[PDB]
């Protein structure tokens, strides 16, 4: 009961540390130069340092990974905060990607074995709700702290990191088949091809349609996060029914494409534009679904499965936004059809199960 | 592609609100910037991508997207905000600027002073004997002169150029120059220039005569 | 805000139409390997107008339609500069060519609103002058009369007639009179020779005692003619 509560704070810190850099970066984007290609490289640092290093966590996972990774996060983020020049920030984001791609398999694996055979409800619902809570509260916390001594937010998430060591070392205690991996590992990429390509561009699709000042869209998406959290807390009923393992993903994808289709024809900012935020609920029942699926293929050694998630979901989350930004200009509605396309691709790939279930 | 921008002269007193609008010929994107150019220096960038303030820029320069009617709104003008404002369309690699908006300070009313000068004695060697009817220390811009010689209007033989608003007294100044030849000068005797301006209650028209009497 | 990026330009001056200038915008203080370079211009009086561009790496030389084909823009990353050809010159090409750099992007953050950035850097500009019928200016003085407009107030000045090209600098008593000088902007006369007069306001009772001389430093004709103003 307390090990798991200590454990969530690591993941909360990782994604709050991704979210805390947004309201401080423009302060020294002008103090270092940092042209467009340099900023794209700074983004890709975290991507290709999370990519290959994450399966290695599952290579090593069979306690120790979480604590070394969290020291790595704190050191990484301090050295980001030092901020000499690009030669420092680039390697800082690389080692930070190392840390956040080593702790994420460590947590995503070790929850899957300490928790009892009801491992879905509290455990994975809150592990994929605290992720969104960190993404929300990143800029929200960073707003107050960036006003005073703009370096302060950074090592703030630095200082907490050291705290997140001690709780995770004294309040907690310790106690093959590449073919079967194929079904979700490609699957989790496909949605991450477009879902990311959706989310990244939601602040540009609904500023060229009905006008959204930055506060209104923030209200829309905070509401989406809250009313998606309040649905993935009672997630255990919905997964205990709906033919647990794999069927649920298909129904969520059909729901999402339906509400996207309804979204393409929505004017009227407050009535039928704001309220259609509920689309993201259909995209927030699937991340716990694939994480549980990964934890359920591998009987032991859940670290490998969590790592194989956290590498290719980051591959999708990196490939997608570039494509969506590139082909956004040829339309205004281009991001939506990417999400529709990948959702129907997901529907196609999940219904392959019946032929696969017909043989072993 | 064009970028029509209106209006092309604002006479706004210090601390008041001004609005400048551009109308893109095609709806491009949220990609519009709003430069300003002080007289005889380099343009600086104030607002980029149609809404975002630049670093080191006062918070008054609040831009606003509106459909295709990109607008810049200054709540209050200050003695450091009196210069030309350009709006730039950042299309697909075919950039185009705007027609140019000027912003000018208000005074109350100044009565223009008029002077007329005889032709110099070295003009008579080259035939062209140019006289000038001066206008100095007035505000506002709108003023014009109708010359007469022997009480007869002239058109097309008078070119005039305004100065800029002086930094101290904040007035304009005007001059119209009339160019002829000795074939047309020597048959005419009485010369006069007439000036009319808003602050000028009644037309004032005095000048000289041949012979320096 | 700790920035010191300076763009400099050099290579303007008088030409003949059909000449060949080649304008160096010598960059500094930034990684030229990945940036843009944009060349704008301003005719004397009018508003800005874009005429060329280049992306330093992985880009193509975009041009302006009205002046496409008479310019060859190229950026040499070796010596940290970027140049722009100048061929088949027409009278519409007198200008003041700034060299500028712009970028604009978006740093997105997971279906919130993240960023915008501009980076802005501009230059200073070189006066480029076009077709010449080079002629020194002729200075004639506009003699102040005896009319008594308002007590001790009077006006006088010297007329700078039939010169070509811009500019002319006039000053009164060689810098000893700037309190009340007016140098009206030059008007492109019909005959092709520009004109630009200048007058001052002086106390009337002081006239006939001090002296006044205007010094036309018309540089491209290497000419300096001073004429004396006396009420007569």
């Amino acid at each position: 009961n307390k090990q798991i509560f200590v454990l969530y704070f690591n993941i909360f810190l990782i994604f709050l540390g991704i979210g805390l850099v947004i309201p401080v970066l423009p302060v020294y984007l002008k103090d270092l130069g940092l042209t467009g290609s340099d900023l794209g490289l700074l983004v890709a640092a975290f991507a290709l340092s999370q990519m290959i290093i994450s399966p290695f966590g599952g290579t090593l996972a069979d306690k120790l990974i979480i604590c070394i990774g969290l020291i790595l996060f704190s050191v990484s983020e301090f050295m980001f905060a030092v901020g000499h020049n690009f030669s420092v920030l680039m390697l800082s984001r690389v080692i930070g990607g190392m840390s956040a791609g080593m702790v994420m398999p460590g947590v995503t694996g070790l929850i899957a074995d300490i928790s009892p055979s009801h491992q879905k409800a509290k455990n994975f619902g809150y592990m994929s709700a605290i992720i969104n809570s960190g993404f929300i509260l990143g800029p929200g916390i960073g707003g107050f702290m960036a006003e005073v001594s703009h370096r302060m937010p950074f090592y703030f998430a630095g200082a907490l990191g050291i705290l997140a060591f001690i709780m995770s070392i004294v309040l907690i205690h310790d106690p093959i088949n590449w073919k079967v991996f194929i079904t979700p590992v490609i699957l989790t990429l496909v949605l991450s091809f477009g879902l990311s390509a959706f989310e990244t561009l939601y602040s540009l699709y609904t500023a060229d349609k009905v006008n959204y000042s930055p506060k209104d869209i923030s209200i829309a998406i905070t509401g989406g996060g809250i009313f998606g959290a309040l649905f993935q807390i009672y997630f255990f009923d919905k997964f205990m029914k709906y033919f647990s393992e794999l069927t649920f993903i298909a129904w969520s994808l059909l729901y999402s494409v339906v509400v996207l289709i309804l979204l393409v024809f929505a004017n009227d900012y407050w009535s039928i534009m704001l309220i259609s935020f509920v689309v993201f609920i259909g995209f927030d029942m699937i991340r716990p679904a694939i994480t549980n699926y990964f934890s359920n293929i591998a009987g032991e050694r859940q670290g490998f499965a969590g790592g194989l998630n956290s590498t290719f979901t980051s591959m999708g989350n990196f490939i997608g936004p570039l494509i969506a930004g590139a082909l956004f200009d040829v339309h205004i509605e281009a991001p939506i059809y990417m999400a529709i396309g990948v959702s129907l691709a997901g529907v196609v790939i999940v219904l392959i199960e019946k032929q696969h279930r017909a043989k072993l | 592609i064009q970028m029509t921008q209106s209006p092309s002269s604002l006479s706004a007193s210090v601390g008041d609100r001004v609005t400048i609008t551009c109308r893109a010929s095609q709806s491009v994107s949220s990609a519009v910037a709003w430069y300003q150019q002080k007289p005889g220096k380099a343009p600086k960038l104030l607002i980029y991508s149609a809404s975002s303030l630049y670093s080191g820029v006062p918070s008054r320069f609040s831009g606003s997207r509106s459909g295709t009617d990109f607008t810049l709104t200054i709540s209050s003008l200050q003695p450091e905000d009196f210069a030309t404002y350009y709006c730039q369309q950042s299309s697909s690699s075919l950039i185009t600027f705007g027609q140019g908006t000027k912003v000018e300070i208000k005074r109350t009313v100044a009565a223009p002073s008029v002077f007329i000068f005889p032709p110099s004695d070295s003009q008579l060697k080259s035939g062209t004997a140019s006289v000038v009817c001066l206008l100095n220390n007035f505000y506002p811009r709108e003023a014009k002169v109708q010359w007469k010689v022997d009480n007869a209007l002239q058109s097309g033989n008078s070119q005039e150029s305004v100065t800029e608003q002086d930094s101290k007294d904040s007035t304009y100044s005007l001059s119209s120059t009339l160019t002829l030849s000795k074939a047309d000068y020597e048959k005419h005797k009485v010369y006069a220039c007439e000036v009319t301006h808003q602050g000028l209650s009644s037309p004032v028209t005095k000048s000289f005569n041949r012979g320096e009497c | 805000e700790i920035s010191e990026v300076q763009l400099v330009e050099s290579g303007g001056g008088l030409v003949q139409p059909g000449g060949s200038l080649r304008l160096s915008c010598a960059a500094s203080g930034f990684t030229f390997s990945s940036s843009s370079i944009h060349w704008v211009r301003q005719a004397p009086g009018k508003g800005l107008e874009w005429v060329a561009s280049i992306s330093s790496s992985s880009g193509s030389t975009s041009y302006a339609d009205s002046v496409k084909g008479r310019f060859t823009i190229s950026a040499d990353t070796s010596k940290n500069t970027a140049y722009l050809q100048m061929n088949s010159l027409r009278a519409e090409d007198t200008a003041v060519y700034y060299c500028a750099r712009w970028e604009t992007g978006y740093y997105p953050y997971w279906r919130m609103y993240g960023f915008y950035w501009a980076l802005d850097y501009w230059g200073q500009g070189t006066l480029v002058t076009v077709f010449n019928q080079i002629k020194g200016p002729s200075v004639f003085p506009l003699a102040p009369s005896s009319k008594s407009t308002s007590g001790g107030t009077a006006a006088l000045g010297c007329l700078v007639k039939d010169y070509f090209p811009e500019p002319v600098t006039v000053s009164w008593n060689s810098g000893a009179l700037t309190s009340g000088v007016h140098t009206f902007p030059a008007v492109l006369q019909s005959s092709g020779l520009y004109s630009l007069s200048s007058v001052v306001t002086v106390p009337s009772s002081s006239l006939g005692t001090q002296t006044y001389i205007c010094n036309v430093n018309h540089k491209p004709s290497n000419t300096k003619v001073d004429k004396k103003v006396e009420p007569k």
